[PDB]
């Protein structure tokens, strides 16, 4: 057990490099493609369904990003307190949550709960691929869309039942010594303007700035998704390790 | 000469000077030379990127789901996913080529078009 | 459980820069 | 006093020059007006060019028609002059 | 100097105008229209199906105009008015 | 012995195919560029084909005006000319 | 000896007919231009239907203008003939 | 006999439908051109309604200057004609 | 007993109309086309309008000359006639 | 008694004159834009000018064609008068 | 009896202000057009213009030329005309 | 009873008239269509300025040379008439 344990927070110190070795890698496109989004959005009418809120919500999409293993210490249980924190939240608003999880540990959590998961991704929780990061914001995006046409509790024209926002429960990857798990709405988006500073020379945008920032809106969203796997990654190794240790202590 | 950055999601995959850039953006085939203005576009989904450099063979990527921007400074293509010419498999791209799913035929059409099977 | 509600200013909002003067 | 068939050989010359200029015209422009289209288009896609011949060739036909409809009238007015005495 | 000689003069000089005229407008607005319509299929090889409906009824104006002096044209060098 | 009535009739026959040259070349190259613009926009996106009649339709309705108006004044010209003695 | 209000009767259809077909030209070209910028905003932009209708009635107020002002002074070409005698 | 003044007449009433021809020609496709422009410019930025009309203004300025002069030199070549006898 | 100089007046007029003509057309046309420009840039970038009168008044400033310098003929042409016998 | 040559001949080289001044509009305007097109592919895509000359070429065809097709009837006006008598 | 001399000055006038007028519309919508593409060029880059300008004046230069010719031309038609006996 | 030499000498004047505003027109108009390609593409490329010297060198060739063309028809309708007698 306790050589067990011992091993464990070695791997789980590698695995910590590994995991902030990604996270810096992701850096350089995440700040690309943000620095693209707001030329576009600069250039383009700011009229996105993404980008509008909808009237009364009363859906709410929530993602909890989780672990597939349970050795980490409280990982798991910190992301999972705040999602019932942001559920309260909702409900208080006078949303529904429409619940999605990464993880297997989140999912037998809300199983224990008896509350429906509508989609489920697991076994990459550890190292996470951009295709995973994809395919998650594609389903969160295609909800998203789909509750446009929604009023009341019928689907409208789509056939489909939406959501009305995208929020992300991750656990963010603050430093080695603190991992803290926050909730972050990922859609609709708000427009914050930031003082004009650039301006002297224009860009051109081809075909024109509305069909790109229209490509380019999902795309962001499944970097920003990507970005947060990725700091969960990084989180459940630092809590992992800090646990290991902690069993070794014991030992 | 200009500085040419191809930086897919996961990592950085190429960065160095070079004379040409050609590529398939949706409003059509375009090609940048050092002093181009600055500009944005998004590339087809079978686009492929010749980069012409000084003194070496040009380099031919596949690219998934690319952006183009072109900068007083630097040309950056931001992709999904790339293949360098020597990275693909010729047997692969032409299974892959012409299949149910459109963004697997596309990129086999555009690893293809790397290799230069077109 | 009637689990506490999240403050809404500890909640981030993600949000897409303009270098525009404000509206 | 004049020959009244020579002003209105005159005439019809004068109509004629009229028919060719205004022809050439819009035959040289649409032609060139098409012939941009077509070649904007096979600069920004190469391999669409043998489809864009399509659309080309119909538009030049129509262009092309009123030219050579105008270059008969031409040949009317002046190798078989209507109204000539 | 036969005052008929006058008059057809006159009616050939002005059936010169009215053609050359709409040969003018044919073959320009006809070369713009096809423009749009290479240029639309370029960008969109499916729309060809779509898009010879519109182009046609730009045509169909364009020459319609055309014809219109053609039926003109004719009553001024063949009838011509007030010949006497 | 020079008819009055055939010089006059000579000038409005000429004023009358000005008057249709004009009008035909405004016409024709109106109705083009307004069904360029249509084609283009149904091109772009074809659900707007059919609200995009609606100012098509203005645009034509505003140049086929300034034709037949014309066309009307040259049957003035020809048919009952004005100051015919 | 020819009739002095003859040649200013025919004068006067030609520039009369000049005037009206410059008319023409001008005010179909100018419709045609305004309606293909209306058309194609209209296209990109739905919503702005209302919002295009003011600049374009401003332009082909323009336009249209030249239009009848020449044809005004084409009566007086034609009718009111300036120097007849 | 040919009166000399109503050659000299029926030459100025040409020239004045000239100078008409060619401005109404100039100003309705000038501001046909303007108005494109600003109809455009309002529709790919619906804040530049009230900013876009000093240019305007301008080119319009022009325009329609050049067609007021010719405008004003018609009304010189018809009412008072130089070189009368 | 045609007049030499009433001919010689008459060939004047009508060439200093369409002298006249061709100035108003590619006056209007050329000025229509500056500020064509002129409004798409100040639309899509509102702080350059100040440059971008720099380049402007240059296209104007040449546009302009040649319509005055076709006025300065017309006078010539019509105020002191060349070749008047 | 003017000889009736004399006025054939006269009407032929204005119609001449017409014609090879509509074929010169024509091609300088359509060879214009075939160019325009040219250049504008060439400054999109530099390695694309090898695939442009064809294009190109066929268009300057379709537009010389008229111009020196009129340039033919023109010496046919000119040189081999019909109807000269 | 008249002086054939009239005849040819007339018709050199005439002739003249055809020359003078083409050339005014050549080079004002030919600068137009250059000026055109210069304001978009400098609205989209100020630092372009210090370059744009040097094919700006290739293209002017060529435009002008075209123009300046026609004016020589038409003072040799006016002044020291031609056929003149 | 005017010289035959005279209405010949009339209307190759006119004729060669009528050829130069054609060509000037043509040359004018193309020009700055071909110089708009090339500044546009210099904004947008300048690196590839000299390949885009290449083709438009080619298009100014071609439409210069029409112009000359219509110069050099114009020089023989003024100074060797084809049936002058």
């Amino acid at each position: 057990i306790k050589k067990i344990t011992k091993a464990q927070e070695l791997i789980a110190t590698s695995r910590i490099a590994k995991a902030q070795a990604r996270v810096e890698a992701a850096r350089p496109y995440a700040a690309e493609i943000t620095n693209m989004l707001t030329e576009l959005a600069g250039a383009s009418a700011l009229d996105h369904p993404l980008l509008v809120e909808r009237k009364q919500p009363k859906r709410a999409g929530v993602l909890v990003v989780s672990s597939d293993r349970g050795l980490c210490g409280a990982y798991n249980a910190n992301v999972l307190r705040r999602a019932e924190e942001l559920f309260s939240l909702l409900r208080d608003e006078g949303k529904d949550p429409v619940l999605y999880v990464v993880g297997r540990k989140a999912l037998g959590y809300f199983s224990f709960r008896q509350r429906t998961v509508v989609e489920s991704w697991t076994g990459f929780s550890e190292r996470p691929t951009y295709e995973n990061a994809r395919e998650i914001a594609d389903t969160l995006v295609n909800a998203f869309m789909a509750g446009a046409d929604d009023e009341g509790d019928d689907a409208g024209a789509d056939g489909i039942l939406g959501v009305d926002e995208l929020h992300i429960v991750f656990t963010e990857f603050r430093s080695m010594l603190s991992q803290t798990a926050v909730a972050r709405r990922a859609a609709p988006m708000e427009v914050e303007y930031v003082g004009e500073v650039g301006p002297r020379t224009l860009y051109s945008f081809e075909p024109d700035p509305e069909t790109l920032f229209d490509a380019l809106l999902p795309r962001y969203i499944a970097t920003r998704v990507y970005a947060a796997l990725l700091e969960a990654a990084a989180s459940e190794s630092a809590s992992r390790r800090r646990a290991m240790k902690s069993a070794t202590d014991n030992a | 000469d200009l500085n040419v950055e191809i930086v897919a999601v996961e990592r950085e995959l190429w960065s160095g000077p070079a004379t040409f850039v050609f590529t398939r953006t949706t409003a059509g085939e375009i090609g940048i030379l050092p002093r181009h203005i600055p500009l944005v576009a998004q590339l087809v989904d079978d686009a492929m990127v010749r980069v012409e450099r000084e003194g070496e063979d040009d380099l031919r990527i596949a690219v998934d789901g690319g952006f183009l921007s072109v900068t007083e400074e630097t040309v950056r293509i931001l992709v999904e996913n790339a293949q360098f010419e020597s990275e693909i498999d010729a047997d692969a791209a032409k299974e892959d080529a012409a299949s149910d799913d459109e963004r697997t035929a596309a990129w086999g059409r555009a690893r293809l078009r790397a290799l230069g099977q077109i | 459980e009637n689990a506490e509600a999240l403050d809404p200013e500890d909640l981030e909002k993600e949000s897409v820069k303009v270098r525009k003067p404000a509206p | 006093d004049l020959d009244p068939n020579a002003i209105i050989t005159a005439g019809a010359l004068i109509g004629g020059g009229l028919i060719m200029g205004g022809g050439a015209i819009g035959a040289g422009i649409g032609d060139g007006i098409a012939g941009n289209a077509l070649i904007s288009g096979i600069a920004r896609q190469p391999e669409a060019q043998g489809r864009l011949f399509t659309p080309f060739f119909i538009t030049v036909g129509l262009v092309e028609a009123a030219y050579f409809i105008n270059l008969a009238f031409m040949a009317l007015f002046v190798f078989a002059t209507p109204g000539l005495q």
